[PDB]
């Protein structure tokens, strides 16, 4: 039926926490969704499995009161190939490419909106604020991405380290804004958070570049609370996260609308305190 | 076809609005990093006591928002006017009987008085079901300016969850700020008190502070960390208990309103809308 709609996300905590279900009863309890996932039997095959899985987070408790609000019901899956969105050849892959493909009516996760991605698809407001910062050790002297610590790295003996996880919206950003720093933090590529995490911990790393809300969190549960945000926080190119509809799509009006009267009822902020405060 | 009408509103450091010299043009001045500052014959009536007839003038606007309304006008290449909101407002929607009517710069956009709306305007829900707004062109939330001196800890201060005429807050009229108050009854308490105190506009507020007819106005972050930071009398207190965006504003059927919107999200990608908090906001600290 028309009121039943696929849905797609992707792992990335807090806002997409994926548990096993249990193998009895089968069923997702507490606070969890039900959540699907394609796993592959073989790299020699395209044969796979849609193995059943447990959502909740952040993102999982807005797409619960949308479903509530807007009245639908869904059947969400995890993105298998890629992660947030991607432009590969003039092809978009990730969350945006399944809802440009139309194989999802509406991407819910840690999804950054920007141009090229609202050129593909719609996206609601956002209700999450993010945008681009840097993670250092507390003390780091580092004024902001126009550093010329990042954009002229060579001029430092020895040159900072940095580096970000390619291939989202962070990434994009750069090398469209900074070409001589995006060239060279290449070599210090984080395969993702946990890793870039470590290597600043350890001393690997000096800096890591990357959205705001997911570097908030991780500075907000770090032991020690060693690893901080610049600038008290601050934020490049600020934007949000958003709930990408295809393009033209009649569920845009009354999401946007429901995801306001969450954040003026006071709705959003019991969700931050709930998956997002942090000790630190 | 024909030439946009803007409607804007005064609201430093958004929003400037000055008198033409005596030969109807503006004065030239620059910017505090030297460049000139660019700025546009805005009309709109000079005196504003409620209640008054509108005699409408030429004035001089400039500032945040007219640096990115020429910067979408040279993007999208469309022609515009710029007028100021005849009433002052921003907009809400009042009950008159049964029938609803919106004031204030929601009002003339809904209207035709008005084709683009570009202000301060937060986006909110009740706007949001009437209008299209763009996405946020400005992320911010509201805050608390108090005199230096004056202690409260913020929003949970009981001397605004359990007030008294000893100590007087308020917002502005017919704002984004009243419907905020008004909408949450876990808020009715305060609403019942500034409802008594509220202020026509925000320079009038922001005065009275400095005056100490007013002891606390709550108002958005982005005007009211911009006047701490160049009136030393004057603090913030309790950082932002409640996040929000200013939007343009545009009718549902407008044929700008993608590109509007694509074109802020290219400004917040380039650095662009980071100039214009340098030029604008961000430049003084007490
Ligand atoms: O910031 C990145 O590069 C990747 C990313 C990380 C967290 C949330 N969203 C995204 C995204 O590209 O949508």
């Amino acid at each position: 039926d028309d009121n039943h709609l696929s849905i797609v996300t992707l792992e990335e905590a807090p806002f997409v926490i994926v548990e096993d279900i249990d193998p009895l009863t089968e069923t997702c309890v507490r606070n969890t969704v039900p959540c699907r996932k394609f796993v592959k039997i073989n790299n020699s095959t395209n044969e796979g499995m849609n193995v059943k899985k447990c959502c909740k987070g952040f993102c999982i408790d807005i797409l619960k009161k949308l479903s509530r609000t807007v009245k639908f019901t869904y059947d969400l899956y995890l993105v298998t190939n890629g992660k947030h969105g991607k432009k590969v050849n003039n092809v978009w892959n990730g969350m945006i490419g399944e809802v440009v493909y139309q194989r999802a009516v509406m991407a819910v996760g840690s999804l950054t909106i920007n141009e090229e991605r609202s050129e593909v698809v719609d996206f609601s407001v956002p209700f999450v604020e993010t945008g681009i910062s840097v993670m250092v050790s507390r003390g780091t002297q580092v004024t902001g991405l126009s550093d010329k610590k990042f954009q002229r790295p060579h001029d430092y003996s020895p040159p900072f380290r940095f580096g970000t996880v390619p291939n989202g919206s962070t990434e994009r950003n750069i090398r469209n804004n900074y070409p001589y720093m995006h060239q060279y933090m290449t070599r210090f590529n984080q395969r993702g958070v946990e890793d870039a995490l470590v290597s600043l911990k350890t001393g690997k790393l000096d800096a890591f570049i990357y959205d705001a809300a997911v570097l908030n969190y991780k500075a907000g549960r770090d032991e020690g609370c060693k690893l901080v945000t610049i600038g008290s926080g601050y934020i490049f190119a600020t934007t949000g996260y958003g709930i990408a509809l295809q393009k033209g799509s009649p569920w845009k009006r009354q999401i946007d609308l429901a995801l306001l009267q969450f954040v003026g009822d006071g709705e959003m902020e019991e969700l931050e305190t709930l998956w997002l405060t942090g000790i630190c | 076809s024909t030439r946009l009408k803007i409607v804007t509103i005064h609201q430093e450091p958004f929003v400037y609005v000055k008198p033409t010299m005596s030969d109807g043009t503006c004065k030239e001045e620059f910017t505090v990093n030297g460049d000139p500052v660019k700025k546009v014959i805005c009309t709109g009536p000079n005196d504003t006591s409620p209640g008054s007839p509108r005699h409408t003038v030429p004035q001089c606007c400039y500032g945040f928002c007219i640096d990115l309304l020429i910067k979408l006008a040279r993007t999208m290449n469309f022609t515009y006017e710029v007028h100021l909101v005849a009433d002052g407002k921003f907009g809400t929607q009042e009950r008159v009987s049964n029938k609803k009517e919106w004031n204030g710069m929601m009002g003339e956009l809904l209207s035709g008085q008005a084709d683009m709306i570009v202000a301060p305007l937060t986006i909110n829900n009740e706007r949001a079901q009437y209008i299209e707004f763009s996405k946020p062109f400005k992320y911010q939330g509201l805050t608390i300016l108090v005199k230096k001196g004056t202690r409260i800890t913020g929003i949970n201060d009981p001397r605004l969850r359990n007030p008294s005429d000893k100590f007087i807050y308020a917002t502005v009229k017919q704002s984004s700020v009243d419907i905020y108050f008004r909408r949450q009854v876990e808020l009715s308490t305060m609403y019942r008190h500034m409802e008594k105190h509220n202020y026509e506009s925000a320079a009038e507020a922001i005065q009275a502070v400095r005056d100490n007819k007013l002891h606390a106005f709550i108002w958005d972050s982005a005007v009211l960390e911009f006047e701490a930071s160049q009136k030393c009398d004057l603090v913030t207190t309790g950082e932002l208990f409640f996040r929000s965006g200013f939007g343009i504003g545009m009718r549902k059927d407008s044929p700008w309103k993608q590109n509007v919107s694509l074109s802020i999200l290219k400004s917040h990608e380039n650095g662009f809308m980071e100039d214009l908090d340098k030029t604008w906001v961000r430049y003084q600290e007490c």
